[PDB]
RNA sequence: AGCUCUCUUUGCCUUUUGGCUUAGAUCAAGUGUAGUA
RNA sequence: AAAAAAAAA
């Protein structure tokens, strides 16, 4: 499954991933999250 | 390696006395036996390097390092014969099989070509091929079942296709003259007809009873071959009918309050009514005067059970099949 | 019906599609299988979103 | 309902609509102690539309063991018998073809005296009965006797602890072997019997049941006794420390005895991870309880096959080789 | 096994590509076709297989007026036009019939 | 699969290998205007220039000394068929010469393959082709014969087998550096790339029918020829229905 | 109003990000069952 | 009318 609603786990992992990778590499950040795409991570931020 | 795989294998599972225990789950050693899809596999060779080695198997090198030869060389055989000593009357006449001129990969893909198929006289698992044969008209009338020999031994023991299994039926006939009961009714001995097979619909869903469902739509319509464009350079089908556009079109010839949302049954279930009721038949009369006639191991017998089924059917009085005669 | 094949003319049957094209193909096949819910979703989006 | 398709020859555990007798007993068992309610989730016209009784069970089952039993009683004339309902005319042909493939019946539809009776009088599934009766003429017997004990068993050995996923995987790999699930079961039995001292709490740390598997121990005793009345001496070498025979060839011996007895259920693994039959038509998946669920294999045999609502699963995978199957089924296989 | 290229250029084929060998039991025949010519056969231009636009428009108008004619004297007769009276008018018309 | 760029390029070049193998007689041409004619090692294939896809596909076709094994297979089949026909041909004895092990791919010089010792002095004819019927027998008598077999991978421009065996017999008997046991023998040429056969030279009576029937039989059913055809068929992926 | 030790604050930065270009380019995915015992 | 481009006790 590559969809769903954003949970607290995913939001915290997204913020730590953004802290490590920055705001211009959403594919690395989306590699961290199992159910979310680079576009969905970018839209969530 | 070596010591580590051995002693952690001994530590994880001394209990596998028979066979071989699985390799240890560690970040150091790899689990070679586990499945690793096809979009995760790496294409490696016997040695174990990511490298190909054929002209037609994707390598930049073929043969023994771009050479038609080999490491061992090749030596021809001697062959001498005459009138006094001939080759054809020799005791060990070594014939010329087309397999000493083959390489190991020739033998490998030759036995790869040697597929396994079940025999024609015995049905295998899931052999789904008779449906297109039967639904062909005259072709299905002429072509018959491929005489799987269980059927023909059933024919041998007295069975016929078109009717089922059971005791003999003493029904007269249907002559096809309507439903005339004025026939003499002398009732030859017949066989029971076959019950139809149950073909249950596939239930992959939790849809309720009687629901036809939301109907689904359909897509709007829709010297032999070429060399090919490669399996990676194909992308998607950028090699169509080179002459004319489009897929060919099929051508027509001519132009108490109950629960909410729950309905009440107007008539009760008959057997939730007869559970209170007495039934459709009375108990027997039971007149006075009748009295009861009588007043108020298995394993060991199975050990001594030497009765063969022939004498068992003889003492039980059951008719037997005819044997070899 | 017509709209679906227009989108499906954009993609050959074979190919190296990335994620979004296969998501689109899944949505198109879902629309073929369940057209009433797809049309109701389209009208809801067209009114609301 | 469990059904058995004889043309494909596979089981199917499929969700059928209930019978009128079934919903009748439903309503009857609803109101036991106090006047209750029934909540049939379908319309009254639908309630009129169901069949009055259940589907007859002999039209949707393996007729092979019951034809075997009826021959064991001695009624060879199975065609002329007073059944309550007639079975389908071609399902029993598949049944007796299965009987012939296991030997048992001759070319003349008669039970064979030496072997056929010995498969006949056992209360075990006929194919692995044929596996058991071929062991003495070839070698090791007690190991597949143990496997026969544990395959005549319905409820699973491993208790389902949902809190353990890598731990249950480890304790399965504590016993697992790559050469089939049968060797894993033989290993758990030999671990329980030789050193386990019949102790239940040891099975409690090992995620294993107790009652069904000691019932299987009693089953092994019953099978050994039944073979003792076969006149064959039981080679109980498990108590002896004679391990001088190499274990690789003995495991090959075990799986070779299995493929003599389980030659009909042969499948080949396809590189998308699936399994196909010899004809290459039906799609078979590994059942999510064997170790071979997550292992690589080429040719396999399975104890059973069953069609669930979505996917067809095959059970008790064991590795084989192709030339074994060509050797031991000359009437049933042939090369291209 | 060829490349299957279509050509739009004047590409002459020398007659050395018009010979073939054949093996028989009494000899081997090396046939050389086109000996009676000193003229090379030419690679077919693609443009000679495509009907020009003006003629295609003219025939479209003509055959559609014909179709309206058969529709008028077909509906005062049968109910559907057949697929035998329009076989001559099959691959004609810019909205092809 | 997860595949490296060298392997991606190899897979991408496979159909070009098949195309280059299919059109190899018209690509590996003799009329070339330039190109250092080299010989492929252990085969009789001459390459003009460097075409790597053609060379790698031709090495794949002829792996494991397959040219040498074809030559050995055809010469031993011919030798045994010769061993069945001593009596009617007045052949006293049959011998298989095995001096040079690697002579099958030497095109500058050749040696004899099979020797036939005669009981009586045969009257050889003028050197004529296998399919030539106008036999002109000369009065010179001799008592020994030899049979030479050679394999040719011809191309589009040079695959006339009769002129090839004529030139080869005259060149291998004109020079003194090539040693033949008798002045009269028979040159046999096998065009491998077009499946042609021919023979040229002297004939003692009765030999011609045996040669033509045996040659037809072994071009139909030689085993090494069969594995050559199977390798070509697998290389092209060209099947029959 | 000293000298030692201790603590705080201030200073200090002391292991304190070592080029480029089309952000250099690209990135879906094994299987999860289980009427009856 | 070769190279990229077929790996450091």
């Amino acid at each position: 499954v590559k969809g769903g609603v954003w949970t607290n786990i995913e939001d915290e992992i997204l913020k730590a991933a953004v802290s490590k990778y920055g705001l211009n590499q959403w594919a690395r950040v989306s590699s961290l999250l199992a159910r979310k795409t680079p576009k969905q991570c970018k839209a969530r931020w | 390696r070596a010591a580590y795989e051995a002693d952690l294998t001994a530590q994880q599972s001394p209990y596998v006395f028979f066979g071989t225990p699985l390799p240890p789950l560690d970040p150091d050693v790899r689990d070679d036996g586990s499945y690793v899809p096809i979009w995760k596999q790496e294409a490696r060779d016997e040695r174990g390097r990511k490298r190909f080695h054929g002209a037609f198997t994707g390598g930049w090198s073929a043969g023994y390092f771009n050479t038609v030869g080999s490491k061992e060389g090749w030596t021809p055989s001697s062959f001498v014969s005459s009138r006094t000593k001939r080759w054809k009357d020799d005791p060990n006449k070594v014939e010329q099989r087309p397999e000493d001129f083959m390489d190991e990969e020739d033998l490998a893909d030759l036995e790869e070509s040697r597929k396994l198929q079940t025999r024609e006289a015995f049905s295998g698992l899931g052999s789904t091929a008779d449906d297109a044969v039967r639904a062909s008209g005259l072709m299905g009338l002429f072509r018959v079942e491929g005489e799987t020999m269980g059927v023909k031994l059933l024919k041998k023991m007295g069975w016929k296709e078109g009717q089922g299994i059971g005791p003999k039926v003493r029904r007269k006939a249907r002559l096809g003259l309507g439903s005339d009961a004025n026939i003499t009714e002398e009732t030859h001995l017949f066989a029971p007809d076959n019950v139809p097979m149950i073909s249950f619909v596939r239930k992959t869903d939790h849809k309720g009873l009687g629901y036809a469902g939301e109907t689904g739509l359909t897509p709007l319509s829709k010297p032999r071959g070429s060399i090919g464009v490669g399996i990676l350079n194909d992308t998607g089908s950028d090699d169509e009918d080179p002459y004319e556009l489009g897929p060919k079109i099929s051508y027509n010839r001519v132009i108490r309050l109950p629960l909410d949302g729950f309905v009440f049954g107007k008539e009760p279930d008959p057997l939730i009514s007869e559970i209170i009721a007495e039934g459709k038949y009375p108990p027997p009369r039971i007149p006075p005067g009748w009295v009861s006639s009588k007043k108020p191991s298995t394993a060991e017998a199975a050990k001594s059970s030497t009765l063969d089924p022939r004498a068992r059917a003889a003492i039980l009085g059951e008719k037997q099949l005819p044997g070899k005669s | 019906i017509l709209a679906l094949e227009r989108l499906r003319e954009a993609y050959s049957t074979k190919g190296r599609l990335n994620q979004s094209q296969r998501e689109e193909l899944a949505l198109i096949e879902q629309a073929y299988d369940s057209p009433g819910t797809t049309l109701e979703r389209i009208k809801r989006f067209l009114l609301t979103q | 309902l469990r059904a058995y398709n004889p043309k494909t020859g596979i089981e199917s555990l499929t969700a059928t609509p209930v019978s009128k007798a079934s919903a009748a007993q439903r309503a009857g068992r609803a109101g036991r102690t106090k006047p209750g309610k029934c909540f049939r989730l379908y319309t009254e016209e639908a309630y009129q539309s169901l069949p009055d009784a259940t589907v007859p069970e002999i039209q949707r089952s393996n007729l092979a063991p019951i034809i075997l039993q009826l021959k064991a009683l001695g009624i060879d004339n199975v065609l002329r018998f007073d059944y309550f309902t007639p079975p389908p005319a071609e399902q029993m042909t598949r049944a007796l073809e299965l009987l012939y493939s296991l030997g048992a019946l001759d070319d003349y539809a008669k039970l064979t005296r030496p072997l056929g009776l010995r498969m006949a009088e056992l209360a075990v599934e006929p194919m692995m009965a044929k596996t058991l009766l071929s062991a003495q003429s070839f070698g090791c017997l007690s190991e597949i006797l143990t496997i026969a004990a544990m395959t005549s068993l319905d409820g699973t050995l491993w208790i389902q602890h949902e809190g353990d996923k890598k731990k249950t995987e480890s304790v399965k790999r504590k016993f697992a072997a790559e050469e089939g699930d049968h060797l894993t079961l033989l290993n758990v039995y030999q671990a329980f019997v030789t050193k386990g001292r019949k102790e239940a709490h040891w099975c409690h740390e090992n995620m294993l049941n107790y009652k069904a598997m000691i019932r299987a121990v009693s089953i092994r005793a019953q099978l050994k006794r039944f073979l003792e009345r076969f006149g064959i001496d039981v080679e109980e070498s498990l108590s002896s420390p004679s391990v001088s025979q190499q274990p690789a060839n003995k495991a090959e011996k075990i799986q070779r005895c299995l493929t003599i007895g389980y030659f009909a259920h042969a499948a080949k693994m396809q590189p998308d991870g699936t399994f196909r039959n010899v004809s290459g038509t039906t799609v078979l998946h590994a059942h999510p309880s064997s170790i071979m669920f997550n292992r690589k294999a080429d040719w396999v045999i399975f104890h059973e096959v069953l069609e669930t609502k979505d996917k067809t699963f095959i059970r008790d995978i064991t590795r084989i080789k192709k030339e074994w199957l060509l050797e031991y089924a000359p009437d049933f296989y042939k090369t291209t | 096994g060829g490349l299957g290229m279509l050509s739009g250029s004047h590409i002459l084929i020398p007659a050395s590509d018009k010979r073939w060998c054949k093996q028989t039991d009494v000899g081997i025949t090396h046939f050389r076709a086109g000996m009676s010519h000193d003229e090379e056969t030419l690679i077919p231009n693609i443009a000679r297989y495509i009907i020009p636009w003006e003629a295609e428009f003219i025939d479209s108008q003509r055959v559609w007026t014909e179709y309206s004619q058969k529709r008028l004297e077909a509906q005062q007769q049968n109910r559907r036009l057949t697929l035998e009276d329009l076989e001559d008018s099959w691959d004609r018309g810019l909205p092809r019939i | 699969k997860k595949l490296t760029n060298a392997q991606r390029s190899g897979l991408n070049q496979i159909p070009n290998r098949r195309f280059t193998l299919w059109w190899s007689p018209t690509i590996n041409r003799a009329n070339v205007y330039v190109g250092f004619q080299v010989q492929l090692d252990l085969t009789g294939i001459f390459l003009h220039g460097k075409i790597p896809t053609l060379k790698i596909s031709l090495i794949q076709i002829f792996r494991a000394h397959l040219w040498q094994k074809i030559h050995e297979s055809v010469v031993m089949d011919l030798c045994q068929v010769f061993d069945q026909e001593l009596e009617a041909l007045s052949i006293e004895s049959v011998q298989k010469e095995t001096i040079h092990p690697r002579k099958s791919y030497k095109m500058n010089s050749s040696c004899a393959d099979i020797q036939l010792f005669a009981s009586h002095k045969w009257n050889v004819t003028r050197p004529s082709l296998l399919f030539d019927t106008k036999d002109v027998i000369e009065a010179t008598t001799t008592n020994k014969f030899w049979i030479d077999v050679q394999l040719r991978y011809g191309d589009y421009d040079s695959h006339d087998i009769e002129r090839y065996v004529r030139a080869k017999y005259l060149d291998y008997t004109t020079d003194s550096m090539s040693l033949y046991p008798s002045p009269t023998g028979l040159m046999i040429g096998i065009d491998l790339a077009y499946n042609l056969y021919s023979a040229y030279g002297q004939y003692f009576p009765g030999l011609k029918t045996l040669i033509q029937q045996a040659m037809a039989k072994i071009m139909k059913a030689n085993p090494a020829l069969y594995v050559l055809r199977e390798r070509i068929r697998k290389g092209l992926q060209l099947y029959a229905s």
